[PDB]
Parts: C-alpha cells; structure tokens; sequence
C-alpha cells in the first residue's frame, strides 16, 4: 500500500525558504531512489531532483540547483527538499515521487498528492 | 611432454595476451553494468559492444580502454599460474585416487577447489582492475585513483588490506556458478549433438558446444556479475551488503539490469578462451620442442 505525503508547502516571498517534506508509507524506502517533481498548472510535469536509496547521491534539474537540496531520512521514512531564494517561477504542485521497478517492463510511478508552493512578487 | 616451467610460462603468457587482446570488451562490460547505478547529466551511453567502446575511446581515448590492466595481467598470472601448479594435483587426486575416469563431479570439485583459490588470490587485482575501468571523468563521480599502483596503495591505506579483498564472495558465487554451468552445459550440448548425431564429432562439434556453455554460464552468472562489479566499485558506505546492493538493483531497475554488459561478458569469455587455447598450445609446443 505505496503512499506518499507532501507537505510544507506554502505562500512565501520571492526570495525565501521553504522546506518539503514527504512521509512515504507502505514500502522499505532504504531500497528506493526518491524523486521531486513539479507542475504548474498550463505546464508539464518538471523533475526537480532526485536522492539515492541511503543518499549516497542527489540530482537536480539545471533550473533549481544550488538553490533547491534534497535530502533523506529512512529511519523516519521521509524525503526533504529545501528550497532556497525562491523566485516566482518557482510556483507549482510539488510531488513525491517512487518510481518502483520491480518485476514491471518499465518502472513504476507512485506519486503524493502534492503541496502547493506559491511565490510572491509583492514589493514592500 | 612439456614441463611444469615451460605450462606455467606458456599458461602466463597465453592468459596475459589473450587479456591485453579482450581488455576493451572487458571495459565495456564494466561501463555497461555501472551505467545505470548513478545518472548522469552526459549525453554519452554506452549502447552495445562496439558502441561502448568506440565511445570510451572518443570521449576518454585509446588507453582509457585499457585502463586496470596492470591489475588484470596480474589477475592473469595468478590465475593462470594456480590452474597450471593446482588443478592438477586435485583432479589427479580424484581421478586416479580411486583409479576413476575424469567424470563431470571429478571435474566439477577440480574447477571449484581452483576456482575459488584463485579468485581469494587475485581479488584485490579485481578491485583495483573494476575500480579503474569503472571510473570516468564525464559521469559525476570523481575518479579516485590514476593508476593501477596508486590506487593499490591508495585502497591499502585509506582503507585496509581488508577492503582490497570487497566482493569476495560475490565473485567466489560468480566462479562457482560459471564452472558449474559451464561444465554441466557442455556436456549436455555434447551429448545431444553425439547421440542424437546433430553433429559430428570434430573439433566444430566441441566448438559449438563450448560456445553455448560459454553463453549460458555468462547467463547464468550475469547477475551476480553484475552486483559483484557495482559492489567492488562503490565507495565503503554505499552499500550496508552485497544483498543490499542486488535488491537496489532490483528495486531501481529490474531484472534487466542483472543482465546489463551480458554481450561484451560473453564475447570477452569466447574469444579470450580461444585466443589463450591457441596461444597457449603454440607456445609450450615451442617451447618444448626448442
Ligand atoms: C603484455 C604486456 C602489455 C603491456 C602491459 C600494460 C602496460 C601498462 O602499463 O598499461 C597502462 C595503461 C593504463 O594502465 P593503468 O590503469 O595502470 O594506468 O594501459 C594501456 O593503456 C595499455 C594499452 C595497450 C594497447 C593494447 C594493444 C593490443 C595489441
């Protein structure tokens, strides 16, 4: 019973930090490479980042490197993505992913609900 | 009748040239079987024999082909060396020990015995050999090593005669399960070309044979293979087992991934069989006779 939980998202200047969280249910995730992806609604889902099983690696699109940080913690079950100098069009659906391979032809996508990330251009 | 002195240097050195020969296939399956553990933001993939290798000679050059292969001829000489002085003495224990023919069990135990020998004596050559055709400058990871002696000396230091002997057992099963398919394949494509005269007996006979036991052994023991070379190759901490690592594998990939570099592993057994066989029988009827 795969289930990813995202949560952390939230309304946040142009500028800021926000840090995502996703609880991962149902399946050993010390086994599982976990992905962050986004959508913003007109757009196609966009791969953000992507952390080995233990963490040994991590992968980031060209758009949020040195700005966006994924991170790991399998004795809590859960994935992180740190979000720094947020700029407006960093504004979408942020989505846990599980690509779950297996005994499957191709792998399979196991995705959260989502937490919406909405950056503001206000000027005070 | 040749001697021990004029075998064990014809054995060192049919093994040390039919290594130099296939060392780039050996690459290839190497760079074959590491490509999926790490992505990579490079454009280049390895995609076949001849696409993996004219890649890594295009984008790395000629000698990143033959990159560990001071490790692989000593591999070689050890291997060829504890064939030649050991498998011997336990076959003919078994044989003429009970006065019985050379039957498949007889021969099975030989293979293991040495086998196993050989590969606890040359696995830091295998590490140090997997480590240096695994590392690349185009995929991420920063290579650890310049050579063959540095990065002996390197993984001695850094972490311990101990860790110039990670993935023992995994290779240990590797060679166990290539011996024994390979042996039981072969007499089963021999028996059914001989009785049910498929084929005729000679040498093209025992050639189709042994190609069909060479593929199924490197079948048969792709998997292991496979988590043997990402195990050896990664860095101490990445994988908390060599289970750990397979069922990563699995899990991220599937069970294609058990079978990534299976062409190059084949086409290196076949033609570095043939190569060795025929350089070898030259070589000590040369050797003898001068
Ligand atoms: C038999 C002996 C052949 C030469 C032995 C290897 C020489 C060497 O140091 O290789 C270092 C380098 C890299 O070794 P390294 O990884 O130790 O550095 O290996 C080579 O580039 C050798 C290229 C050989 C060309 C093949 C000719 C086939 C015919």
């Amino acid at each position: 019973q795969v289930q990813l939980v995202e949560s952390g998202g939230g309304l946040v200047q142009a500028g800021g930090s926000l840090r995502l969280s996703c609880a991962a249910s149902g399946f050993p995730v010390m086994y599982y490479n976990m992905h962050w992806y986004r959508q913003a609604p007109g757009k196609e889902r966009e791969w953000v980042a992507a952390i080995e099983s233990t963490g040994w690696w991590a992968h980031y699109a060209d758009s949020v490197k040195g700005r966006f940080t994924i991170s790991r913690d399998n004795a809590k079950n859960t994935v992180y993505l740190q979000m720094n100098s947020l700029k407006p069009e960093d504004t979408a659906v942020y989505y846990c992913n599980v690509k779950d391979f297996g005994w499957r032809w191709e792998a399979y996508d196991y995705w959260g609900q989502g937490t919406q990330v909405t950056v503001s251009s206000l000027e005070h | 009748h040749p001697t021990l002195g004029v075998q064990l240097f014809s054995a060192g050195i049919a093994a040390c040239l039919a290594d130099v020969i296939t060392f780039p296939l050996d690459t290839a399956k190497v760079r074959l079987q590491v490509q999926g553990e790490c992505p990579t933001s490079s454009v280049i993939r390895y995609k076949g024999v001849l696409g993996t290798i004219t890649a890594v000679v295009k984008t790395e050059g000629r000698m990143k082909l033959y990159s560990g292969l001071p490790a692989g001829l000593q591999r070689q000489i050890s291997s060829a060396s504890l064939r030649i002085g050991l498998y011997d003495t336990v076959q003919e224990f078994l044989t003429a020990g009970k006065e019985t023919a050379p039957s498949l069990g007889s021969k099975i135990l030989a293979g293991l015995t040495t086998g196993g020998v050989a590969v606890f004596i040359g696995q830091p050559t295998e590490v140090v050999k997997v480590r240096l055709q695994a590392q690349s400058h185009l995929h991420g990871i920063k290579p650890r090593y310049t050579g063959t002696y540095n990065a002996y000396r390197i993984i001695a230091t850094t972490e311990g005669l101990t860790g110039l002997w990670k993935g023992t057992t995994p290779n240990l099963m590797r060679s166990v399960i290539i011996n024994c398919t390979e042996l039981v394949t072969y007499d089963l494509m021999k028996e059914a070309f001989v009785k049910n005269n498929i084929l005729a007996d000679d040498v093209p006979c025992h050639l189709v044979s042994a190609l069909i036991a060479g593929f199924c052994a490197t079948a048969m023991s792709s998997p292991v293979d496979v988590v043997k070379t990402r195990f050896i190759n990664s860095p101490p901490g990445q994988y908390k087992s060599v289970p750990n690592c397979a069922m990563k594998v699995f899990t991220n990939e599937g069970p294609t991934a058990f079978f990534k570099g299976l062409v190059p592993s084949f086409l290196r057994l076949g033609s570095w069989n043939v190569i060795m066989f025929v350089c070898f029988e030259q070589l000590k009827r040369e050797l003898s006779k001068s």
